[PDB]
């Protein structure tokens, strides 16, 4: 690790710097270093290292579309053949995108998700788990496929298990982990009415707990329930 | 696409 | 050279991909790699490597700024010490720009401005070498910044020695550079009376010539005589 | 900023 001579407090404040400078891939290598300084993150640690790796690995994802549905093109009836040059370049991208995602699971399993004994942080890190192994899935399409569909439906699971055990159904960990495996049934486990459900569960839950909460939590919680209504309203 | 966080 | 074993039309091709992909240091990777194949560039070509390097140095101006800006805050009557990290946070950004900057140069002098014989081309890579002399410029501080500031104004001079005999004053080529030129004298040199002299000169000698001009070409030369004016409504 | 291209 290029930042093990960094001290670790020194690490997150340059990631804070990053993030305000929208250097996101520096963001991301100074909180790996962070992580890779063995001690458990905090609350706002644990958000620093998911903003960084969300926003580079959104970038990679959002040009491996473009690349992709280009590539589709050139591949149908009456395209003019233009050589290698899609494929390679696509196939360049999607291995960086795989690559950044084997670095996040590296980090979870080594050993942020076996360190994590209260519920927020370890719902964050099998959200987190399941978010990663989701990327994979979008660009998978081996004899893998299926085992890294079900490792992402699998961290997402057992995320859901202790969320419902643990957090109150406003908590935004637990909304937001909903959020995204109902996306996961939605667009990669071809389960759309599992992610209507889901959503929709989610929602109703979160607007009878609504009441005991205080004005700034009300806005955090609501904020997410409106992504599940947008999503609703998109699939219905 | 539909949103996640 | 990384793309030595990539066909030059390859890379080109590449970059045009990276470019619709928004990886602009993907694309300009690329269109290095073309560039050191030896070959004169076409006009896409030059213009492939413009946007490339700048969406590149553009992102690192940025950050250099807002990271610039907060450690002038940390350094005021009243500020809490927060430790080296903010310089070396911008120490590191600075580097990495300077060596972009440094990169693109390196490419101007070895070869494309030597084998430039046309005006479009000569007055494009001088435009170029002084723009990212005065990127380097906007960061110097030492024994060498007032050399830095010279090397611009002379590019940018040879430029506009070369338009103005070779050039109608509508080109956009002619037009670009004296708008930059221009903003080097306000922000750089120090003399906001020549930048606003060059702007307004700039500017009449173009709307005067605009009769001449295919609807096309029109639009092409208003658009930048716009950044002119609004320039000049900036600064006046 | 001012304006360049
Ligand atoms: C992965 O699961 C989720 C991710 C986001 C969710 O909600 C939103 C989008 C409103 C959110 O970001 N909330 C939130 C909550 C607590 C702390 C922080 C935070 C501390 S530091 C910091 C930084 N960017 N520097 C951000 C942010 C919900 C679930
Ligand atoms: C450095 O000096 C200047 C830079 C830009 C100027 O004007 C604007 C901004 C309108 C412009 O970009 N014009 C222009 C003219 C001719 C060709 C191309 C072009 C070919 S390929 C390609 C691509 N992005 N793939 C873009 C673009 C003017 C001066």
């Amino acid at each position: 690790g290029a930042m093990g001579s960094m001290e670790r407090a020194s690490l997150i404040q340059k990631a804070k710097l990053a993030e305000q400078a929208e250097r996101y891939e520096d963001m991301a290598a100074f909180m790996k270093g962070a992580v890779e300084k063995g001690e458990e993150l905090s609350c706002e640690e644990r958000n620093l290292l998911s903003v960084a790796y969300k926003n580079v690995v959104g970038g990679q994802r959002a040009a491996w579309r473009v690349l992709s549905s280009i590539e589709q093109k050139s591949n149908e009836e009456g395209s003019e053949e233009k050589g290698p040059e899609v494929r390679e370049y696509r196939e360049k991208v999607e291995t960086e995108l795989q690559g950044v995602c084997d670095t996040v699971l590296g980090l979870l399993d080594s050993h942020l998700i076996k360190e994590a004994g209260d519920a927020e942080s370890r719902v964050f890190y099998l959200k987190m788990k399941g978010d990663y192994y989701r990327y994979l899935a979008e660009v998978a399409t081996g004899d893998d496929k299926k085992r890294i569909i079900d490792s992402a439906r699998s961290a997402y699971q057992e995320a859901m298990d202790i969320s419902k055990k643990e957090m109150p159904p406003t908590n935004p960990i637990r909304l937001g982990l909903a959020l995204n495996f109902s996306v996961f049934h939605y667009e990669i486990a071809n389960s759309p009415e599992e992610a209507i459900s889901l959503a929709k569960t989610t929602f109703d839950e979160a607007m009878a707990d609504l009441h005991t909460l205080s004005e700034d939590s009300y806005k955090d919680s609501t904020l997410i329930m409106q992504l599940l209504r947008d999503n609703l309203t998109l699939w219905t | 696409f539909p949103a996640t966080v």
